[PDB]
């Protein structure tokens, strides 16, 4: 089959460069053009440029001119994309996308799986685990919401459980935000009965393996 | 040079929906955990393998993707695409999120958490606005310092599906310990399907 295999996720400092690979199999490598298209977390698809693997000639998008370099290796059937002088706005999933040369019209038939590139000034850092003290969700329904703020960590991922995996009902763990500081932050919340507050203990178990940070944080009810 | 499509379109199961792209137009469907797939090429061509409920048309500068007998599984991002020959460049529309309204309206419950004692020890303060049990999965969040809008230090997550199939969202306001003590109160304002739910928190008094 036609298959496009991309290189693994990468973490980069601002000003640095990244080189993403796209290994093609299952078709005659030099017979089809290869494009690169990115998608930033809070944006649409963005075209970066095109390479013709027969001869190696390139045409780049205006906004990436002087910043992007596309190459190919015919012997390994691999297309490369290099993006230099990285900035936080370059945080995106990068796709290679194949294009049939017949017609002239640029459109895509087969894509790679995508490569996440994260551009951040941050180095490896464990999260601080702050309690989110139980607060009334519904006074008629008799529910309270409590949680943990898993703040200022790098890189992804982090694991959150409650009461060492014993509590799953009404648990919601949010996707992380990448803050302006270049550090991640997420929350995990539990909807509990109000009547369980002060009898039942609630502990969020936070594990961030890159920073060897394992924290078990008890979330106590509000009291003067 | 520029393709314009609405950010949001919705419809109920079994109904017909249209997505407009205004500037040959090609349409891509983006489902999570999968590559973009071509549904329509050259305005009207449906490739082999694409279900017959998808169709494309074009009148003048306006291209349209239509889905008849809408299914819940058609919920996805839809992108229109062109080849701008004057600049020799691929142009994409901004994307249209298609929502399939498969359950009734449910208003969000909003819970606003003050900064923890522990965070304040570290000379920081974060306010956490938890938004839960809403449908459909779209909200607007606005933060307030007393009455005035807060324009910085805000991070908000795209709505995620809960285990009960309703949606949840979170928003964070970063501030200094002094700001938390300066103002009388801070507010989280959530807008869902025209309706506004607001919550306020103040420093604990004992
Ligand atoms: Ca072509």
């Amino acid at each position: 089959q036609v298959q496009l295999v991309q290189s693994g996720a990468e973490v980069k400092k601002p000003g640095a460069s990244v080189k993403v690979s796209c290994k093609a199999s299952g078709y005659t490598f030099t017979s089809y053009y290869m494009h690169w298209v990115r998608q930033a977390p809070g944006q649409g698809l963005e075209w970066m440029g095109i390479i013709n693997p027969s001869g190696g000639s390139t045409s780049y998008a205006q906004k990436f001119q002087g910043r992007v370099t596309m190459t190919r290796d015919t012997s390994t059937s691999t297309v490369y994309m290099e993006l230099s002088s990285l900035r936080s706005e370059d945080t995106a999933v990068y796709y290679c996308a194949r294009d049939d040369p017949g017609g002239g019209e640029y459109y895509f038939d087969y894509w790679g799986q995508g490569t996440l590139v994260t551009v951040s000034s941050a180095s490896t850092k464990g999260p601080s685990v702050f309690p989110l003290a139980p607060s009334s969700k519904s006074t008629s329904g008799g529910t309270a919401a409590l949680g943990c703020l898993v703040k200022d960590y790098f890189p992804e991922p982090v694991t959150v459980s409650w009461n060492s995996g014993a509590l799953t009902s009404g648990v919601h763990t949010f996707p992380a935000v990448l803050q302006s500081s270049g550090l991640y932050s997420l929350s995990s919340v539990v909807t509990v009965p109000s009547s369980s507050l002060g009898t039942q203990t609630y502990i969020c178990n936070v594990n961030h393996k890159p920073s060897n940070t394992k924290v078990d944080k008890k979330v106590e009810p509000k009291s003067c | 040079s520029v393709l314009t499509q609405p950010p949001s379109v919705s419809g109920a199961p079994g109904q017909r929906v249209t997505i407009s792209c205004t500037g040959d137009v090609h349409w891509y469907q983006l489902l999570p955990g999968a590559a973009p797939k071509l549904l329509i090429s050259h305005n009207t061509h449906r490739p082999s393998g694409v279900p017959d409920r998808f169709s494309g048309s074009k009148s003048g500068a306006s291209a349209s993707l239509a889905i008849t007998g809408l299914q819940a599984e058609d919920e996805a991002d839809y992108y229109c695409q062109s080849h701008d020959s004057s600049l020799s460049a691929v142009v994409f529309g901004g994307g249209t999120k298609l929502t399939v309204l498969s359950q009734p309206k449910a208003a969000p419950s909003v819970t606003l958490f003050p900064p923890s004692s522990e965070e304040l020890q570290a000379n920081k303060a974060t306010l956490v606005c938890l938004i839960s049990d809403f449908y459909p999965g779209a909200v607007t969040v606005a933060w307030k310092a007393d009455s005035s809008p807060v324009k910085a230090g805000v991070e908000t997550t795209t709505p995620s599906k809960q285990s009960n199939n309703k949606y949840a969202a979170s928003s964070y306001l970063s501030l200094t310990p002094e700001q938390w003590k300066s103002h009388r109160s801070y507010s989280c304002q959530v807008t869902h399907e025209g309706s506004t739910v607001e919550k306020t928190v103040a420093p604990t008094e004992c």
